């Protein structure tokens, strides 16, 4: 097994966030970790200004900033989670932009328990060290010292085992830590006087004391005050030497703080997150003594307001506070010196976009163009959401379109300040007062013929050729130099011009025009039977309209004769296929080699390869479209030129490096259009619709709120709704039932329904306890309203969720598995199988089906439904009679949390047995064990690749491919299930889903890859895992290893050690993976650097081979 | 609780509880059932039963389950434990000794293993292709333990009757077929002062456990205690502590997978968790509620480091959750006799090898199913895990 796994869309989730002066010491900065990444930003007056991301190779864990004595700018400390140490210097050698890695390391111990709660890693205040509290009993501390280049830290073992937080007091003469501990007398905060000299931990400043119960952190109080402040989730206590004040807030006891960050130098201020997003800020006020240094005279908390989910909180410049969550967008807050509304200090100003915690994901196409989009449940809690990720880049109802073209009536402001809007019968000039929009008709054109070109020729004096006319008039003379009218006097469908030169084609009729300012001259009349439905002159370059080749199409099969300028004499004979005529010829100029697009009516586009060398036709790609006629015209966007062609699926054609892109803008529908780069719609071009006059990164992201957490989706393409499985929480009300925390997309449901089962007529809810209520919604797929919510059973929760149908029965079904779970119980007990179907506005349940354990998960078998009942998959047939029947039971498992299937194989995912392979035997009508992974891998998602290859996801962010070893005997040496993928992903994996983003309309171009398999992560990355055969696998294998050589990582971690196969009990290389980043980064390599990877080695293997190589395997990333 | 830590886990991601494991599963140790197929009687040279006493699983790849075992005749015999047939677990056998084994080892990452005695010898046997590598000698009473270093495959130190420590190097010259030791600490356990089982945390650090003098000792090995003219003095020393005054000496010593805590069965009948990676001394965790009245009692852990399962003298192991002590023990009956050398599989959480004197070396494996469908009467299951009360 051979796959090739890249990265769709980069993870967003926020780990961690620090403020300093990194780029230089004058200008703010915010350093935020997504996971694998790292987002560096200059915070201005208007906000964060992007300047440099770097993906380091390693899951970013802890990120410090520090100031030695004698440097300028501070240095960055990162601590991977794989144990990566390293301190970054940012250096802006000139315009480049580069991060220098002035020390490195491993500090991982092969002897030590990875401590609880998490890796914590402190630096001391006056910047001569680094304490990382690794492990369980040891505090590793690595000297700052200037020679000690490869982070040679030093353990220090002490007494108290189980260590809370750890921080460094401010103020101390020597390093002096502060930490929370926990013994079986209670958490406690003792503190010691750590030395370099001595390498061991010495008395503290101050004895320990015993903190309340429940202290999860500890804030060092700068040098102003001093001390520490030990938040837990009652009370607020400041511990310095025998200072020691107490404060019991009530609007703290709600949920714990979770975030804390320094408002003031000094101290004065701080903020603290939450679960539930508020943003408390905790006030230190000042005592200052008659002779004495300021004491602190009482802690005050209050509340600023509810945020996101805050997973970390740092006060910028000003008044604006950044704060990242994990599990919703993390916006940035401005905190308000006034109250504005509802008693909040917080007004939100501009909110980032972050998948996640995706749940589940589903692939679908909703206009149907074979191009599907993701439709993840993203979010949690309170910033659950449903967000609409596709692929890829004002409606007035007016006739047919018969032109459009920028009409620059302004001297050079490059601005279209007019519109000549033309349909068949009339003609109105939109006169654009800069944003302004109004027809005022201008009395140098005339209204009475369709008009179909009005161009610009030179001395800014326009032309305008209208139909059974030509008039040229120039505007800003307001004078008719040349009124030259058309001796033919038909519909010129076909007017060229460009610069000083316009060759026109009054339907069959070619005249060689030297069109100039005062100068409309009719040398040649040359006339042919056949139509000119489409013709144009363009120049090679910067020449002023000299085109020393040309081409001609032909109507019986369009053949474009290509005919050498020395001789005009016969070389080569091309013939085309293809009878219908086409609607546009364009020439279409990129990159050095040229292409002509031939856009036939229906919708085939010919893009043959013209050369000014020889112009013959190259290969003829065919590139399908809807029936909608197509017309291809170039585009102004950038300062090199490019096309924009329209049809029922509008396409960008933005052309890489010898390759040519067809990616489809996001554009209902498109057949008439002019570039535009006005102040109004900068990037929005003027594009007229089929019917209505409208104005116009890779991976778009629609956001639907649903103000609660969802955990399953899916499509049903017959009602055209959606299947999202919200779960509401809500507080449990003093005097019985439950009250709503907020309007959820739940309860604002229209025509919502309660479930009224009696299988569980046999729990106590007290007035604190927050129970959660689980809804089956259905949401429209256009307009994204909640057209129902079926509220389940009270203590009933929803796991599994399928739409298929069912037996004979051509109605199609709602299906969702629940399952009844008690807080006392440690397991389910009693889960129901319930089966819904949206007929009309509303969910009826036509069977029940109560089983012994729950649900978790569901998928349809050959008509069949088969669901993982509590470790035990169970196989039921949908009767005539409208009721589940049991049948292939199969109790080998042990909590299948995981099924997916293919064909009559299932792939029983299990929760720390590895995968199983599970078959249907159609005339046994029993189920067998056909292979079972045996090392315990504890799953996390499941995916069928092929009928031998099995992917996994290991809980410990590491992928693996299964097999089946066919090369053996059956009698337990087939039922032997061999790894052969190993790769260390480093996020979660959630979900696999079959499909791609990227659009097919079988495309036949030979991919070298075979399927895809998209997924989707805790952090919000999707990735495409495909499947590569042996010979590409090789090359792209000794592609990666030529990179590693000669790429150097930001933190000095080399990518094979990344990758490999990490789990606390193995760690094995990785095999049978190829890294996607790696290799598409050899695009971004400058060609010296590129030639070094390049020489000596496919036969010749030189860079025009790699680079074809790594830019056809990007196409499906 | 384990299906909320399951169900939670998409939205909040991977959260450490503590253990390697990411879910709690003390609630399906109950499911622990031993099939009549494993009722596995180590038959002796005469036909007569014999009780087999010391077993222990492979490590090397694609082979992480055969379980060997011991018996007081020498017979080593490698099981297979996935497979369900009476005779074909038993796919290798041979006379390790003629004087009984105390002690078995697997070579990490590799198909060898090392039988302890009490020939005063120790074997060096090469499993996938039957013969003796070598036989190593020096010690002048019978050996107690062998212990493999997990990051040094090819040096394994052993423990005798006689008192004395040696670490062996397979590495070393082969000489007339006799290995020899490399570095020697005698008087290890010093007040019949035999030591019990030896036990290596680290490729260097070994840690070794007395019979009479009850206290731990951890030795470094970068020194040689060959030439050191006195008795030796250990780097680190647990001390006893017990609060019986009798003579005490412990049976057992195990590690976590991350090598930081230490389990020691002791002869007052208590499991002391010791910590080796702090200044704490003392003891972590007091397990008791089982009968240690044997030196021949020894205990293993779970593959997550989250369950202690231990053999007893009342015929049942034990099995406590590593976190909650106060919890009382799952017990493991089914057996007429004390259950000695039990070992829980490291490479599957399913297996646990009950290894035991009643002549039946039992294997359990997990029933989830408990409902099933058919239920065999009591023919069918010879062991039923209860929860003690």
């Amino acid at each position: 097994s051979y796959n090739y796994v890249v990265t769709a869309q980069k993870p967003t989730a926020v780990n961690g966030c620090v403020t300093g002066h990194f780029t230089s010491a004058e200008d703010l900065n915010l350093l935020i970790a997504k996971n694998t990444r790292l987002e560096i930003y200059v915070v201005t007056a208007e906000g964060l200004r992007p300047v440099k991301e770097v993906g380091m190779y390693g899951k970013i864990a802890v990120m410090e900033l520090f100031r030695p004595k004698g440097e300028s700018k501070d240095l960055l400390f990162i601590l991977t989670a794989k144990y990566n140490a390293c301190i970054l210097e940012y250096k802006q050698s000139g315009e480049s932009i580069d991060i220098i890695t002035r020390a490195h390391g491993n500090v991982q111990d092969r002897i030590g328990r990875p401590s609880e709660t998490g890796i914590i890693g402190i630096i001391d205040p006056e910047c001569r060290m680094i304490g990382l509290r690794l492990y369980d009993g040891l505090f590793k501390v690595i000297p700052l010292d200037r020679d000690n280049k490869e982070l040679k830290a030093f353990n220090i073992r002490l007494e108290e085992l189980h260590v809370i937080d750890v921080k460094f007091l401010y103020g101390c003469q020597a390093p002096t830590i502060c930490f929370v501990y926990q013994d079986p007398q209670g958490r406690h905060v003792k503190t010691y006087e750590v030395s370099l000299r001595e390498k061991e931990f010495n008395k503290g400043p101050w004895k320990q004391e015993n903190v309340e119960a429940e202290a999860s952190m500890v804030i060092a109080v700068p040098e102003p005050f001093g001390g520490a402040i030990i938040i837990g989730q009652e009370s607020i206590t400041y511990h310095n030497g025998d200072k020691y004040l107490a404060i019991a807030p009530p609007i703290i006891k709600q949920s714990t703080i979770v975030c804390h960050n320094r408002v003031d130098p000094n101290g004065s201020r701080y903020l603290l997150g939450d679960m539930e997003g508020r943003l408390f800020m905790l006030l230190l006020e000042k005592e200052e003594q008659m002779d004495g240094t300021v004491t602190l005279k009482d802690l005050r908390v209050e509340l600023l307001g509810e945020t996101s989910i805050a997973e970390c909180l740092t006060y910028l410049d000003n008044g604006v506070v950044f704060v990242g969550s994990r599990l919703g967008d993390s916006q940035l807050v401005k905190l308000n010196v006034d109250s504005n509304e509802q008693g909040s200090y917080v007004v939100a100003m501009e909110t980032f976009t972050n998948l996640g915690p995706i749940v589940d994901m589903c692939v679908v196409d909703l206009e149907r163009q074979g191009q599907g989009q993701l439709v993840t449940c993203s979010g949690a809690f309170k910033e659950g959401s449903l967000r609409i990720i596709r692929n890829g880049i004002a409606s007035i109802d007016l006739p047919g379109i018969k032109g459009l073209w920028p009409l620059r009536s302004d001297p050079n402001r490059e601005t279209d300040d007019t519109l000549v809007l033309s349909f068949v019968g009339q003609t109105r000039v939109l006169m654009l007062n800069g944003e302004e929009v109004e027809e005022t008709e201008l009395m140098g054109f005339v209204d009475d013929q369709q008009t179909f070109f009005c161009g610009n020729v030179a001395h800014q004096q326009l032309i305008q050729i209208t139909s059974a006319s030509v008039r040229l008039v120039s505007q800003e003379p307001k004078a008719l130099v040349s009124e030259w009218k058309e001796p033919q006097a038909k519909n010129i469908s076909v007017a060229s011009c460009n610069s000083s030169q316009v060759v026109v084609a009054v339907g069959r009729a070619l005249y060689y025009l030297q069109i100039h300012p005062q100068e409309l001259r009719q040398i040649s009349h040359t006339e042919m039977e056949h139509e000119v439905a489409c013709l144009d002159i363009t120049p090679l370059g910067d020449s002023n309209g000299l085109s020393p080749l040309c081409a001609i199409g032909l109507w019986t099969d369009i053949s474009a004769r290509i005919l050498k300028l020395p001789s005009f004499e016969l070389l080569h004979k091309e013939m085309l296929g293809g009878e219908i005529i086409p609607r546009s010829i364009l020439m279409t100029t990129f990159e050095s080699s040229h292409y002509l697009l031939c856009a036939l009516g229906d919708g085939a586009l010919f893009y043959f390869g013209l050369n000014i060398e020889t112009g013959l036709l190259s290969d003829r790609k065919k590139v399908t479209l809807g029936t909608q006629p197509t017309v291809l015209r170039t585009f102004r966007s950038l300062s090199t030129t490019n096309v924009f062609a329209c049809s029922d699926r509008p396409t960008v054609i933005y052309s890489s490096n010898h390759k040519l892109v067809f990616s489809n803008v996001n554009l209902k529908e498109v057949n008439y259009m002019c570039p535009l780069n006005s102040d109004g719609y900068p990037d929005s071009l003027a594009l007229a619709n089929n019917s209505t006059l409208t104005i116009g990164q890779k991976l778009h992201i629609r956001t639907v709120p649903l103000y609660e957490s969802p955990r399953k989706i899916c499509y049903q393409e017959v009602s055209q709704c959606f299947g999202v499985l919200s779960s509401r929480i809500e507080v449990q009300d003093t005097s019985g039932g439950t009250t709503a925390l907020r309007p959820s997309a739940s309860t604002q449901a229209l025509s919502s329904s309660v479930s009224s089962s009696k299988l569980f007529s046999s729990h106590e809810t007290s007035f604190g306890e927050e129970v959660e209520v689980h809804n089956l919604l259905i949401i429209d797929q256009h307009t994204f309203e909640v057209l129902h919510a079926h509220q389940f059973l009270q203590n009933e929760y929803a796991l599994s969720l399928v739409s298929c149908k069912l037996g004979k029965d051509p109605n199609t079904y709602f299906i969702v598995g629940t399952a009844m779970v008690y807080p006392e119980e440690a397991e389910p007990k009693q889960g129901r199988i319930v089966v819904f179907q949206y007929s009309d506005g509303k969910l009826q349940t036509v069977a029940e089906k109560e089983v012994k354990g729950a649900v978790y998960s569901m998928v349809e078998f050959n008509g069949k439904l088969l669901a993982s009942i509590n470790s035990t998959v169970r196989l039921y047939e949908w009767t005539t009679e409208k009721e589940l029947r049991t049948e292939c039971n199969h109790y080998n498992n042990i909590m299948a949390l995981y099924l997916k299937t293919k064909g009559d194989f299932i792939l029983v995912g299990d929760l720390m047995r590895s995968v199983l392979l599970l078959a249907y035997k159609p005339m046994e009508g029993n189920f067998e064990e056909i292979a079972r992974d045996f090392n315990p891998n504890w799953m996390s998602a499941v995916e069928i690749l092929d009928d031998d290859n099995f992917l996994g996801a290991e809980n410990a962010f590491n992928l693996f491919v299964c097999q089946k070893d066919s090369a053996a005997t059956t009698d337990e040496e087939r039922q032997h299930l061999q790894e052969v993928g190993l790769f260390h992903l480093g996020e979660f994996v959630n979900v696999f889903c079959h499909g791609s983003l990227v659009m097919q309309n079988l495309g036949e171009t030979s991919t070298p890859t075979q399927g895809s398999v998209l997924f989707g992560t805790v952090n919000g990355m999707i990735g495409l895992v495909t499947s590569l055969s042996e010979s590409w696998y090789n090359l792209l294998l000794d592609m990666q290893n030529r990179l590693n050589k000669v790429i150097k990582s930001v933190g000095k971690i080399e990518h094979s050690f990344w990758r490999s196969f990490h789990t606390e009990r193995k760690t094995e290389p990785a095999t049978g993976f190829i890294d996607g980043d790696l290799i598409e980064s050899f695009l971004d390599i400058s060609r010296p650097k590129m030639q070094e990877v390049v020489a000596n080695l496919k036969r010749e293997a030189t860079a025009d081979d790699l680079i074809k190589v790594v830019e056809e395997l990007t196409r499906i990333h | 609780m384990l299906f909320n830590s399951v169900l939670r886990q998409p939205q909040l991601g991977v959260l450490r509880n503590g253990w390697s494991s990411q879910y709690p599963l003390q609630s399906l140790l109950t499911g622990y059932q031993c099939s009549g197929n494993d009722e596995h009687t180590s038959y002796g040279e005469t036909g007569v039963p014999v009780p087999p006493f010391g077993c222990t699983f492979s490590s090397a790849p694609n082979m992480e389950h055969v379980l060997a075992v011991a018996n007081e005749e020498g017979f080593v015999r490698l099981y297979n434990t996935e497979s369900q047939s009476f005779r074909k677990k038993c796919f290798k056998e041979w006379m390790a000794h003629w004087n009984a084994v105390f002690d078995l080892a697997w070579v990490p990452g590799e198909l060898k293993l090392v039988t302890a005695a009490g020939d005063q010898t120790a074997k060096f046997w090469d499993v996938k292709a039957g013969e003796l590598i070598g036989t190593c000698k020096g010690h002048q009473c019978s050996l107690k333990s062998v212990a493999f270093s997990k990051f040094e495959k090819a040096v394994f130190c052993t423990g005798g009757r006689d008192g004395n420590i040696m670490v062996w190097d397979t590495r070393c010259n082969k000489k007339d077929g006799f290995y020899r030791q490399v570095n020697q600490i005698s008087g290890a356990h010093n007040t019949q002062q035999s030591v019990t089982v030896v036990l290596f945390q680290d490729e260097n650090t070994l840690v070794s456990a007395g019979a009479v003098d009850g206290i731990i000792k951890v030795w470094d090995l970068r020194k040689n205690y060959t030439a050191y003219r006195q008795e030796p003095i250990a780097s680190k020393s647990f001390l006893y502590p017990g609060s019986s005054t009798r003579k005490l000496g412990y049976s057992s010593l195990i590690l976590d997978s991350t090598g930081s805590t230490l389990f020691a069965n002791c002869t007052d009948d208590n499991i002391y968790m010791f910590n080796m990676t702090g200044l704490k001394t003392s003891p972590v965790a007091i397990f008791n509620g089982h009968q240690n009245s044997t030196f021949y009692v020894k205990s293993s852990l779970s593959p997550d480091d989250q369950f202690l399962v231990s053999g007893s003298s009342d015929e049942a192991a034990y099995i406590w959750k590593v976190s909650t002590p106060w919890q009382p023990p799952t017990v493991l009956l089914g057996h007429s006799q004390e259950v000695t050398s039990v070992c829980w599989c490291p490479s599957d959480f399913t297996k646990i090898a009950t290894c035991s004197d009643d002549n039946t070396l039992k294997i359990w494996r997990l029933n989830r199913g408990l409902e099933e469908k058919p239920g065999g009467d009591k023919l069918s299951t010879v062991g039923w895990a209860s929860q003690k009360k």
